[PDB]
């Protein structure tokens, strides 16, 4: 078989593969993550450069892993696909051997250590992919949000952002996100979420997509007019 | 040891080009003339016997294979891939088809399994492409005759008449003026042996041109006689007397 | 230069530069001497720190009761190529119920270093071992090398300023390979020996690590007070 | 697994006070034929070693070249192949004990009894036994067979115990080899009157007598006895 | 053998036999058939003693390693389902096992999980497994209430060993009682069948067909 | 057919004591009918205080001995030449024997020595592994024929304090090295009376603080 | 060694892009304009095959429109035989899952297999990916009607007018210019047509250059029909909308 | 390009040399061994005020008896941790015991050299494994990728270990209290890390015979870092 070390050091102790696998995540779409109170919300962006799409069967940024866990990604698409697929497998092994659905730690320390072992076995490239994975753990009324990227090191956020023009967010965030009080409720979340989106987006039309998780298993995705009335909503009070 | 080349030996270019490709199709071109005529009622493969010595036996060297009774080959470009091609080529209208159908394969498919092959060369580890073109000529029941012609790529097409090789590009031109869909198989073979004068320097004769058919069946070449159904094979190899005589009437 | 990427290439002049390198990785190791007598037979070998708060690195390994080997250089070779040993050992005690002959056991390192030096991919052993031993033909000696080439000495040194101890050793050649049934004075020429490469530092209680194997004295290590006496 | 074919009966041994004696029959039976006569059963290896061999001679023969392999083996980057780094009765048994419960253990045993006799480095006597089980055992006297029901109480007569060795001189250990091999001859149907003897002494080394015969054979008694109860003439 | 294990109130009772037979010849008077899984599970020996001993000490190890890498307590579900997976992969090569995996945890309470080499994973409130099984179902299912008392309880499940151990042949030796809580179980001695025989008659008035 | 297995009789016993452990065993080998040897050891020292049998089929007796024994000498090597404790070697033959839990080691398995506090320990195993500490166990052909008297002279089982009539237990004090040699040796005796694969010499592997001490006796050789 | 030789066709470039999938997009870009038109009452497909010649026996020539089962077909961009490699492989998966559920497999379900297979090359294996890309026609009973595209990065998405191949930006344009929702197959015939002879490279766009095949409801009652296009059949149309 | 097992012409590997350098640019680790125990803390160093400081692990339990520190590319230590565990475990099963800290440590160190063309590429990550056993008591060692493993009496590794193990180097005597050794970490882990030390930016942990391994509460740790201010304005 294959078996070329691609991934390897460079005299500067760097790990070039699993650089340059950010370089494709920082051009990948930009994608965020906010924790509520009793809520998670994910945003993301889909460019407006390809209209003529059809967007019921176009696959959404946003995947179930189980019914209670979701994963969203920036980076590359076809890459993404295979986390996905690894994931929703592992999920539902979880709850044949445990008799448990999986924790949102448990799942994200798993693709999290895929990626990794992506960046040390031989004939493998790393993946070109951050996700932020996020959910409510089986009996628990606690918000979760993680993080995971190429090199296979994964976090917990109270908020965060991934992909092109991040650092951006990132910086609103930073400001308008308070630790003491978080979004109280759902409206809260996303509002704030979709915010942070418009520092980046261009148009608020078709360019935002919101999906709400809640505990026990309630995940909703918001329609284009249930997103409009909160653009429409942060532009009006932005005039003053 | 090992085979340690477990990667791909044909990768594209910034331009898009799959280098390994076109360069076979270049070493397609170095080799000698082979064309393909389609008639009415059978199809005619023909070809140059380039003798590399005098004291060399041309007979022995065979340009125009059968790969099945009813299928015949022939190239332009490096012999010894064409004679491993037409081993593998024999070998899987046996191992895919005729042990499973019990029935010889149509001319596509085989044709399709033989493209499989030259694609599999041009993208799998540690290997070159075949720098051959081969031009396949075949009848069956459903299809009636045809003629395809396989490039190293691993694509191909069908064509009513064609060329490939040295004097390709003329030799085309040429079928084009004389080519009819009215054409006996007669016909044909004066048309491509007129074709094949073109791009032949020295010698002009049946012991330095190799023609082979696909037309009637032959009951006399079958081997055995008693079952109705079974009446000999449609592939047939001219001899040299047999040119000899069509070139008088030239 | 241009033939030193990977072991499986020989330079214009008939080198094998990947071995070459391996070699010296040897020099850079810190310093032990072998010597023997006909009775038995002694390692002494300077112990290395990363520093003051850091423990001296072992360089002493057992492979039998009656055999035994000093490293210099890489420590993970010394430790597959050891391990290799007290099988090998291991084997022909429990198969043949005899002990493995000391000059055997060399062909053996010899030959399983050969192999990684002409293959694709691999990497020669860095590391240089000495082994002693007592089997049945008295007392033994070996010198090896990653290169493959292993060679049955009276006495030697490996390692940085190896040098110094080797010359002495050419020196008293006839002194002490008379030191028969007298463990002691053995060890002495062997530290007297190890002495001739030190530079600015001298042989402490934690520095110094000595072993020895004889006709009644099985293969055993000294280390921290046990090595006092000779200090 | 097998079934036996050719095989050779009882090999007998036991335990002198320089050395040990060993001897075998010359016979390679077909089950109730005696097909071979000439058949070797007894194979030195070296100046110091004998190994006698019992049951399939297919198996036997195997052996055989295996030992002979084993020489070869010794011999290779060794300057003491004919000095302290000889082959030792000791080593050569523990070889032959390990393959044959390899071979157990993989359900495709060696289909023998065996005796390894000879004397080791420091002039001890060795005489240990293995089997197609790789079973091991060290006796003063030690029998394959028929060997053991008939020959080991008569060889025990002579060496009972350990301290008894010093006491038994070759020619005494000899005598009761040989009348325990006639022994056999008379009661076991499948072995031969042809029989070969190896003695490795310490002092005098490795003594090898083939074609022996069994003689002093006692059987006039035979012509007095008639019918098998009441009859007279 | 005869090994019971049930659910109450103050949580589970797990009382075993302690007889070990080859044959008629009893081999062991004073065989341990309650494996300290680890501090908060137990499981019990009938069937193959080794199968028992063996896989039952690998499933503490497995339990350990699910706590070093979740840092949460493993769950009596997925630790007796463990047990009960890799008995599957052997099914058909010979083992032997039939155990009471228990045990006490926040989430789920007091459980336990039969497991046998069949395959079998049955959660239940009472269990009797051995050749003196039925002796001992008879006293449990007689006597057994929700509402027991922990000192009861644990009588409850020391009178039902001994049933068993009068009547089946291969059962007896001495009894060993556990009492399993939230916070582990806990150990409450080994009782010698002949001094508990003659002490349970006694004060109790049973085995009255017995001289005594 | 070929049967791997064979029968090479035997017996041992193995006893606890309060600061000490013995573990005997007859010398004598068998098949069938017939005498191997009469001195075959049986009892072997393991080193790190350790004695060991594995009586029943001696192929596989040996196999195990071996395999443990080399054991011991890796446990040496791999964690710094640390005494490798009596439970710790129980644990580890255990593993050994259910390594073959489906092709067994036809052996009766007894080891003795000191646990880590000092006292006298015997570990008794089954063919396929399951083991546990005892204070006494005899093991092989006339194992039925001792363990009672051992349950009754040992233990002192169904034995009362006269006056008493069956209301108290005779106290169970601590033998002494001495005396259990006695038992031992009388139960050794028995055996050889009334066991036909029991006979020929009795070898005793004592073991205390300072080490393993070897005893050897006479046994009836019919 | 070997590794001299090496081309290491699964690595990210500084900028994070795969070397290999770009230039095979840019060798798909050469090939033949396959488009893809999806209406209400079904699906379009028209595919321009590369300069031809007069002698090709077009009637059973295939080059750029197969089927993958009763319900699905595929327009080929880029390398024939590649294609035909990963057709064989698409045909055997629906039959797999036809076996397994007894039911045809949904549109999507086939084309993320195709798609996976793709991505596989450009992250292991250390060999060439497929220089093809996809236009994916077909139909089931969840979504209905449906058009996607696969590229040899593995990423797939889903449209309601499409092109791959040459000229696809001025191709896309002409499409998003004339495209309607309401839009009907014989209107969506008519646009693909007037697509491909406006963008194509050659002087006029006939019947003998050209692939047809269409997805309709068009077949009696509820069920679905492909229809391949025949060299006569793609004259007739071409005279009907008027382009010769 | 060239061998991913090459050596040097100064006889070093090159992969082994370049994983060292990734090392310097982790976040710091500090490990101190005394009679009374063992200390190991840690910079957590998160790259964002948003990032839940709590869900930084990079001390972790190998056994009840074995705890361990990392520094570097801190995803690789997973399997490397997963090993340890699964080792540590294994051992106990075999041999119903704890197992020696130094036998733990080589067997991780067995995984460092496994590399070629097995993983592709060495470990960039190093480790303090800080335990005890009842053979050698309490200690702490250094595992490195190059399978070399140094015990010491206290180590610092990281991008500010030579800054600190001459801080070490000074401070460290035979006599160490398990508090002294506390605050000793928190104030050398204060000096070089580049934002000011609290108790949600750093962490405390530590091995003692009796209690096991403990990793400090936020809470224990800021009594800790209180004290220590203290202590310093007192002189
Ligand atoms: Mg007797």
């Amino acid at each position: 078989g294959y078996d070329r070390a691609l991934s390897i050091f460079s005299p500067d102790g760097h790990i070039f593969q699993v650089e340059y696998a950010l370089e494709a995540v920082k051009r990948g779409t930009c994608a965020v993550g906010v924790k509520g109170k009793n809520c998670v919300v994910l945003g993301c962006e889909r460019r407006s450069t390809l209209k003529l799409q059809d967007t019921r069967i176009t696959p959404s940024k946003v995947s179930k892993i189980d019914s209670h866990v979701v994963l969203s990604f920036s980076g590359l698409n076809a890459d993404s696909r295979i986390l996905i697929e690894k994931a929703r497998v592992e999920a539902q092994s979880h709850r044949l051997t445990l008799e448990d659905p999986v924790t949102v730690e448990y799942l994200t320390r798993y693709v999290a250590g895929v990626q990794q072992r992506y960046t040390q076995s031989g004939g493998v490239r790393p993946f070109g992919v951050s996700t932020l994975i996020a959910g409510f753990d089986p009996r628990d009324d606690e918000p979760k949000l993680y993080q995971t990227e190429p090199s296979g090191i994964y976090s917990s956020w109270s908020a965060q952002t991934i992909g092109r023009n991040s650092k951006t967010v990132r910086e609103f965030l930073e400001k308008n996100y308070d630790r003491k009080e978080p979004p109280a409720t759902v409206e809260e979340c996303v509002k704030l979420t979709v915010r942070s989106l418009l520092e980046v987006v261009q148009t608020g039309a078709k360019n935002i997509e919101i999906t709400v998780v809640k505990p026990d298993s309630d995940i909703v995705a918001l329609s284009s007019e249930e997103i409009n009335q909160y653009v429409t909503q942060i532009e009006q009070e932005k005039q003053e | 040891m090992t085979d340690r080349y477990s990667f791909s030996l044909t990768t594209f270019s910034p331009s898009g080009k799959l280098g390994q490709i076109d360069y076979a199709l270049t070493a397609v071109k170095q080799g000698v003339t082979s064309l393909g005529i389609k008639a009415t009622n059978g199809v005619v493969i023909a070809t140059e016997k380039k003798s590399s010595s005098p004291l060399a036996m041309s007979e022995t060297l065979s340009k125009v294979s059968l790969l099945t009774p009813d299928i015949g080959a022939v190239y332009s470009g490096m012999g010894p891939d064409y004679r491993v091609l037409v081993d593998k080529s024999r070998k899987v209208a046996h191992t895919s088809y005729k042990r499973i159908y019990g029935e010889y394969p149509p001319t596509k498919l085989l044709v399709s399994e033989v493209a499989k092959i030259m694609q599999e060369a041009t993208q799998s580890g540690g290997v070159r492409p075949f720098g051959v073109s081969l031009l396949i000529a075949g009848h069956d029941e459903f299809n009636g005759f045809s003629l395809y012609q396989v490039d190293p790529s691993g694509s191909y097409f069908p064509w009513k008449a064609t060329a490939i090789g040295k004097g390709s590009v003329a030799a085309k031109t040429f079928l084009e003026k004389r080519w009819n869909d009215e054409l006996e198989l007669e016909d044909a073979i004066h048309i491509a042996l007129l074709t094949l004068k073109e791009s032949v320097e020295g010698e002009f004769n049946g012991d330095t041109i190799e023609l082979a058919i696909i037309g009637d069946e032959n009951p006399d070449l079958l081997g055995y006689t008693g079952i109705p159904t079974d009446k000999g094979p449609r592939f047939r190899k001219l001899t040299s007397q047999e040119i000899n005589d069509r070139l008088e009437a030239l | 230069n241009n033939y030193d990427g990977d072991t499986v290439t020989f330079s214009p002049t008939g080198r094998l530069f990947q071995v070459e390198y391996a070699l010296e990785a040897i020099k850079q190791g810190s310093v032990t001497v072998g010597l023997r007598s006909n009775t038995h037979a002694v390692l002494v070998a300077l112990k290395r720190n990363a520093d003051e708060l850091s423990s001296y690195q072992k360089k002493i390994i057992k492979c039998d009761e009656h055999m035994g080997l000093s490293l210099a250089g890489l420590a993970p070779d010394a430790r597959v190529l050891s391990n290799y040993l007290r099988q090998q050992c291991n084997y022909s005690s429990l198969v043949f119920n005899r002990k493995l002959a000391v000059e055997r056991a060399g062909h053996l390192l010899c030959d399983k270093a050969q192999k990684n030096t002409q293959s694709y991919g691999g990497r020669p052993y860095g590391v240089g071992l000495l082994i002693i031993g007592y089997d049945k033909s008295g007392a033994h000696l070996l010198e090896f090398q990653p290169s493959g080439n292993v060679t049955e000495l009276y006495g030697t040194a490996i390692g940085a300023r190896s040098q110094g101890a080797k010359t002495y050793l050419e020196r008293t050649l006839d002194t002490f390979i008379k030191i028969d049934g007298n463990p002691d004075e053995l060890i002495k020429a062997g530290v007297e020996a190890i002495s001739q490469s030190l530079r600015d530092e001298s042989l402490t209680v934690d520095n110094l690590s000595i072993a020895i194997v004889g006709k009644d004295t099985p293969f055993t290590i000294y280390d921290g007070e046990a090595v006092a006496k000779y200090i | 697994t097998q079934q036996p074919i050719v095989t050779g009966t009882s090999v007998i041994s036991m335990k002198y006070d320089n050395g040990v004696i060993i001897a075998a029959d010359n016979l390679g039976s077909y089950g109730s034929l005696l097909r071979f006569n000439g058949v070797e059963r007894l194979i030195p290896v070296g100046d110091n070693t004998v190994v006698g061999i019992s049951g399939d001679i297919s198996d036997m023969q195997h052996i055989e070249r295996l030992l002979k392999d084993l020489v070869t083996e010794n011999a290779y980057d060794n300057p003491l192949a004919d000095a302290e780094e000889a082959l030792e009765p000791s080593y050569i048994f523990e070889y032959l004990a390990t393959v044959m419960y390899q071979r157990r253990s993989k359900m495709n045993p060696l289909w023998n009894a065996i005796i390894v006799a000879g004397v080791q480095s420091n002039g001890d006597q060795f005489l240990r036994y293995v089997n197609l089980l790789g079973v091991t055992y060290s006796s003063p006297t030690l029998a394959t067979g028929f060997g053991a029901h008939m020959a080991n109480p008569l060889l025990r007569k002579v060496v009972d115990r350990e301290s008894d060795i010093p006491k038994t001189t070759v020619q005494v250990a000899e005598e009761a080899i040989v009348n325990a091999m006639r022994v056999l001859y008379y009661r076991d149907a499948r072995s031969s009157r042809n029989f070969s003897l190896a003695i490795i002494d310490k002092n005098t080394g490795l003594t090898f007598k083939k074609n022996l015969q069994v003689e002093n054979m006692k059987w006039d008694f035979a012509k007095d006895i008639k019918g098998y109860g009441t009859q007279k003439i | 053998t005869t090994t019971l294990a049930f659910r109450f109130q103050g949580g589970i009772i797990v009382a075993v036999d302690s007889r070990a037979t080859a044959g008629n010849w009893v081999a062991s008077q004073t065989v341990k058939k309650v494996i300290e899984i680890n501090p908060f599970l137990l499981g019990t020996m009938a069937g193959g003693a080794a199968d028992f001993q063996f896989w039952e000490t690998w499933l503490g190890s497995q339990c350990r390693l699910h706590e070093l890498r979740e840092k949460e307590r493993i769950s009596v579900a997925a630790a007796s389902k463990i047990l009960s997976n890799l008995v599957y992969q052997y099914k058909g090569a010979g083992l032997s096992m039939g155990t009471m995996i228990c045990g006490y945890t926040r989430k789920e309470g007091p459980t336990i999980y039969y497991v046998d080499s069949d395959g079998t994973r049955l959660k239940g409130d009472i269990f009797c497994v051995g050749s003196g099984q039925t002796f001992a179902y008879g006293v449990l299912d007689s006597n057994y209430k929700w509402d027991l008392s922990v000192e009861d309880a644990l009588y409850l499940g020391k009178r039902s060993i001994l049933a068993a151990a009068h009547r089946d042949a291969y059962s007896g030796g001495s009894v060993n009682l556990y009492h399993v809580t939230e916070d582990g179980w806990i150990y409450h001695g080994n009782h010698d069948v002949g001094e508990l025989f003659w002490k349970v008659k006694e004060e109790e008035g049973s085995f009255n067909n017995v001289i005594g | 057919q070929f049967n791997p297995y064979g029968d090479n009789g035997g017996t041992i016993l193995g006893i606890a004591g309060e600061d000490f452990a013995v573990l005997a065993g007859d010398t004598r080998n068998i098949t069938d009918y017939s005498i191997n040897s009469r001195y075959e050891p049986k009892v072997f020292d393991c080193g790190d205080n350790i004695v060991m049998s594995a009586n029943g089929f001696a192929a596989d007796g040996d196999a195990l001995v071996k395999r443990f024994k080399n054991s011991v000498k890796w446990y040496h090597f791999d964690h710094n030449d640390k005494k490798l404790s009596i439970n710790s070697a129980a644990r580890n033959i255990q593993h050994l024997l259910y390594g073959k839990r489906f092709f067994p080691y036809y052996v009766h398995t007894i080891i003795a020595g000191l646990d880590e506090d000092g006292k006298g320990a015997v570990y008794s195993f089954d063919p396929v592994g399951s083991y546990e500490r005892e204070q006494c166990r005899a093991g092989g052909a006339a194992a039925s024929l001792i363990m009672p008297f051992l349950d009754n002279q040992v233990n002192f089982k169904n034995q009362y304090e006269p006056g008493t009539n069956g209301k108290v237990k005779k106290p169970l004090k601590y033998l002494s090295v001495e005396e259990v040699i006695k038992l031992v040796r009388d139960s050794f005796t028995s055996a050889t009376e009334r066991h036909i694969q029991v006979g020929d010499g009795l070898e005793i592997l004592i073991v205390t603080k300072d080490g393993v001490r070897k005893e050897f006796y006479e046994l009836k050789r019919d | 060694g070997s590794r001299r030789y090496d081309s290491r066709t699964t690595i990210f470039s500084p900028e994070g892009r795969l070397y290999q999938v770009e230039y095979a997009l840019e060798s798909i870009s050469h090939a033949g304009t396959a488009i893809g038109i999806m209406a209400s009452d079904g699906i379009v497909l028209a595919a321009e095959r590369k300069v031809t010649s007069t002698l090709l026996e077009q009637d059973t020539s295939t080059e750029k429109l197969y089927k993958l089962n009763d319900k699905i077909a595929v327009a080929v961009a880029g390398l024939t035989a590649d294609a035909e490699i990963l057709i064989n492989t698409a045909r055997i998966h629906a039959q797999n899952y036809l076996k397994t559920y007894n039911e045809d497999i949904p549109v999507e379900i086939l084309v993320r297999r195709l798609s996976d297979i793709k991505q596989g090359y450009t992250q292991h294996g250390g060999l060439r990916p497929f220089g093809v890309s996809f236009i994916y026609a077909g139909y089931d009973d969840r979504y209905g009607y449906q058009l996607y595209t696969s590229n040899p990065s593995g990423n797939y998405t889903g449209w309601k007018a499409i092109s791959v191949g040459a000229n696809t930006s001025a191709a896309q344009t002409l499409l998003q210019m004339d495209y309607k929702d309401d839009m009907k197959v014989d209107d969506a015939i008519e646009l693909a047509l007037k697509t491909l002879s406006k963008t194509t490279d050659s002087s006029a766009l006939t019947y003998d250059r050209l692939e047809f095949a269409t997805i309709r409801k068009g077949a009696n009652d509820g069920e679905v029909y492909q229809k391949i296009f025949k060299p006569q059949e793609i004259k007739d149309i071409l005279v009907k909308t008027g382009i010769t | 390009d060239r061998g991913v097992s090459t050596f040097s012409p100064e006889g070093r590997l090159f992969q082994v040399e370049y994983s060292l350098e990734a090392i310097k640019l982790g976040s710091t680790a500090i490990g101190i061994a005394t009679k009374e125990g063992v200390v190991l803390g840690v910079e957590k160093r998160a790259t964002s005020p948003l990032l839940e400081s709590d869900s930084i692990e990079k001390i972790v339990e190998i056994d009840r008896h074995i705890g361990c520190a990392m520094s570097g590319l801190t995803a690789d230590a997973r399997s490397m941790i997963e090993h340890a565990r699964t080792a540590a475990v294994t051992h106990n099963l075999y041999y119903d015991e704890d197992i020696n800290v130094e036998s733990l440590t080589q067997s991780v160190c067995d995984l460092a050299l496994r590399f070629g063309e097995l993983m592709s590429r060495p470990f960039g990550v190093a480790l303090l494994i800080a335990g005890h056993d009842a053979d050698d008591g309490y200690q702490l060692f250094h595992a490195e990728p190059s399978g070399t493993f140094y015990r010491y009496n206290a180590k610092a590794i990281g991008s500010g270990s030579e800054g600190a193990q001459a801080e070490l180097l000074n401070e460290w005597h035979s006599s160490l209290t398990l508090k002294e050794a506390e605050l000793l970490v928190l104030k050398i882990l204060k000096q070089v890390m580049e934002e000011k030390l609290d108790e949600n930016n750093a962490q405390l942990s530590c091995i003692t015979k009796q209690d096991g391994f403990k990793i400090y509460d936020n809470e224990k740790t800021a009594e800790l870092i209180k004290e220590l201010k203290e202590k310093e304005a007192a002189e």
